[PDB]
C-alpha cells in the first residue's frame, strides 16, 4: 500500500561515506560495503535459586568493523603501510567515521586488527580488512524527528 | 671497509647465480618475467647477512621515512 | 475437506500489534516479524540407579525476543538512544506487550540485550534486535472457548 | 511385484489418534505429526583387556515426544494453560496415549518438557511441543499375528 | 570394455538373505538394506621419539548393524517384543546371519542396541534398528577362487 | 595457448599400477582410485617472546592410503582373509607399491588399518580400505629431467 | 559509470610471478593460484573492569602460503625432492618471492610445511602445497602514487 512507504527517497548506497584518518575510502567490493558488530552483550543477568533477579551493566564496548575492498583497489596500499608503521613505532590508533545516509552513523577511533587473505586467480579477488573500533555505540543523529 | 665488502660480495653473488643459471642452458634473458629475481639474488647473500650481524640499519625514523 | 477449516477468518499478519514502552512498533522486515523463545526447560528429572524418578520445577523463566526491522526504519533510532540511556543512568527495564491476533499473546517487561549487526550494501539491509523479556509465559487469552 | 504388497489397506494418516489427558488432539502441522525417541540405549557393554565381554541392562527408559501443531490451532491454548498450572501447583504428570493405525502404539504418562519457539510472519507458523514420556516402550498390540 | 566385466551375473539385491533368531527378515526400506561397521581400528601404533615403531593388536571387535524397515512392516513387532523380553528376563543375545550374494557374508550373535525414531506423517515412514553384533569379521566364503 | 601444453601424452588413468603383497590390484570404484595423506606436518616452529625462531624436524612420517573398490570386486576377499590372518598370527606388515604414470610414485610397507562400511542396496556399493603406510615420502622418479 | 574505472589496464593473471629458490614456478591449477594468510592478529587488547584499555604489539608474524599445482605438473618433483633433502640434512629455509601485478607483493623466506593429498581418478587432480613464510608483511611497492 502506498500509505506505508518507509523511504520517500530511494536509498542510494553511494551516499554512505567512510573516512579513516581523514581521507575518504573508495574502491569497495561487489555486495557488502561494511559490517559493524559488538563483542559483548549489554548487561549480565544473575538469577538466584528462588527467582531473585539482578542485572549488571557492561563496560567493554569494543566492536569490529569489516571493510570489503577489491584487491586491485589503491587503498590496500595505505592500510598495508599503516600496519608496519604501527608495528615498529607503536602508534596504532586512528580516527574512524561513518555516515548513515538513511540509517545509523558512527564516529570513534580504531585500529587495524588483522590483515585479510590475499588470493590471486582468474577473477579480481577481494579483501576483508578488520578495523577494530574502540567504542561502538551507533548514533541516530542522521534521523530527523527523534524526540 | 664496509663499502668494499658490499661491492665485492654483490658482484660475487650476481655472477655466481648468472653462471650457474647459464650452465644448464636456460640462460637468463632480458624480459619483464625474468629480471625481478635479481631482487631475491641481492637480498639473499649480502643484505640478509648484514642485517643479522647488525652492520646495516633498519626500522623507522621520526624524517618520517623507513630505514 | 471443508469440515476441518482451522481458521474461518484469514490470518492477517498486520493485526499482530507490538508495543514497547507504550509506543506501537512499525517498520518490520520481509519474512519474520518476531520470535519468542525460552532459555531453560520447565522441569528437571533426577532418575536413580534402580529407576526411582523425581522431578523439580524451574525458577528461571527468562526468554529472548527477536525483532526484525529494516535498517531504514525509524524505530532503529529509538532503540539506539535507549541503549546509551540505560548504559549511563542504569535504568534498563521497559514494558513489553504482544497481541496474538489468532495465537498466543505476551505481556511482561524487557530490556535490550544486544545490538544487531549493521551492514550496508546494494540492498536495504535488516536488523535483529534482542529484547530479553523477564518472564515468558505465553497467554491464551485471545482464544475463545478455553474452559 | 504384487505378491509382496506390504499393506493391503492404504495407510491413512488420519487413523492415528493421540489422546492427552483424555481429550483427542487435533490441528496438526503439514508434514510430520509426531516423533518418538529414547534418550539411552538399551544395554551397556564392558569389554576387558583380553576380550572378556559383559553386559548391563539399562534402567532409564524415559523418552521425548514432539507434537507439531499449527500456531493457529486451538490446542496451543490448552498446553499453555497447563504449563502455568503445573509451575505453581506442582502437578506435572498427565496421561498420554497413541494409536498405531498400522504400526506401533504407546500408552504412558508424560509432561510438557519445554515450550516451542513462537514466530509470526507472512505464513501460518508452526509449533513443536515436547511431551516427555515417562516410559517409552513401543507396543505391537495393533499388529495381528504376533505369536 | 567387455574384457573387464566385473560381474557376469547381474547383482540381484533380493538374494541378500538376513536371518535373525532363525527367521528370515523381510519388509525393507527404499534405498539401503543394511550397513555393517566396526568401532575400533585393527591395530595401535606407538611411535617413539627417534622413530622406533611398535604395533599392538586390538581385542575389541564389536560392531554395529543397521536394519532399515518400513514402519508398516510386520517385523517391527517382533523386535519390539524382544526388547521388553530381554529388559526383564535378562536374556539379550540372539544369533545373526547374513548372506553375501556376491560379496562378504557374516555369521555371529547380536542384540538390539537401541530403538529407532518412530515418526508419522503423510508418507510411510522408516525405522533404523541397531543390532549390535558381538564379532564383526567379514567372511569371503561366498567368493570362489580364494586361494 | 598451445605453447603451454602441460602433458603431451593424454593422462590415461589405467597406467596407474598398484601392487600389494606382490599381486596387482584391480576392481576399482567410479571416481577416485587412491588417496595418500600424511598425519604430521614436516617441522615444528617454536617462536620466542621477542621473535627468536627455532625449528624442529619431525620423526613420525606415517601416512594413510585409501583404496576404493566396488563391493562386488574379488579383491575384497583377499583383504578380508588378511585381516584375520594378522589378528591371530601377529604378522601385519606387507609390501605396498604405487606407479605414478605421470606423477609421484610410492614404495613402502603397510598394513590394513580399518575395515570399511559394507552396505547393500539397489546399486552396487563401494568400499574404502585404509592401508596405513609406514613411510610416506612421495618419489619423483617417474619424472624425467629432474636435475 | 566510466568515471570510476578502478583499473585502466585489464588485470592479466599471468603477470603474477612466483619465484621459489630462484626458479620461476609454473603449472598452476584451475581457479586459484595462491593464498596468503597470517596466523596471529596484530595487537592484543587487555580491557580492565572499569574500562581502562591497553594494547600490545604482536611479535609472531609467521604466515602460510598455499600453492595450487596440477598433479601432472613438473614442479611437484622439485618440491618432493626438497622435502627429503631438508629432512635429512636439516636445511629447511629457502627464499620466496611474489610479484603483485596490480596488488600487493611479498618477499621473504619460507619452507615446506606439509605435503598435500595425492589422489588419482578420472580427471587430472590437484595439489595444495603449504609454503610457510617466515614473515608475511604485504608490500605495496608495485602501486604508484603511495605518498
Amino acid at each position: 500500500n502506498q500509505s506505508k512507504i518507509l523511504t520517500l527517497q530511494a536509498y542510494d548506497p553511494a551516499k554512505v561515506l567512510v573516512f579513516i584518518g581523514g581521507q575518504r575510502v573508495s574502491g569497495f567490493a561487489a555486495d557488502t560495503k561494511i559490517v559493524i558488530t559488538r563483542n559483548n552483550d549489554n548487561i549480565s543477568v544473575h538469577a538466584g535459586v528462588d527467582g531473585e533477579i539482578s542485572n549488571a551493566l557492561s563496560r567493554d564496548n569494543t566492536g569490529v568493523m569489516t571493510l570489503s575492498l577489491q584487491n586491485t583497489a589503491k587503498w590496500n596500499g595505505y592500510l598495508a603501510q599503516w600496519q608496519r608503521q604501527a608495528n615498529v613505532t607503536g602508534l596504532i590508533y586512528l580516527p574512524v567515521q561513518v555516515e548513515g545516509s538513511q540509517g545509523l552513523s558512527l564516529n570513534t577511533i580504531g585500529w587495524i586488527q588483522k590483515q585479510p587473505d590475499l588470493s590471486y586467480g582468474t577473477e579480481v579477488g577481494q579483501m576483508d580488512w578488520e578495523i577494530g573500533v574502540l567504542d561502538a555505540w551507533l548514533s541516530p543523529d542522521q534521523i530527523q524527528g527523534i524526540a | 671497509r664496509f663499502s668494499h665488502w658490499v661491492k665485492f660480495r654483490m658482484e660475487e653473488s650476481v655472477f655466481a647465480y648468472m653462471k650457474r643459471r647459464s650452465d644448464m642452458g636456460l640462460s637468463m634473458k632480458m624480459s619483464d618475467e625474468d629480471l625481478p629475481v635479481l631482487k631475491s639474488v641481492l637480498m639473499n647473500n649480502p643484505i640478509n647477512i648484514g642485517i643479522r650481524n647488525g652492520g646495516i640499519l633498519t626500522g623507522y625514523d621520526t624524517n618520517k621515512v623507513s630505514y
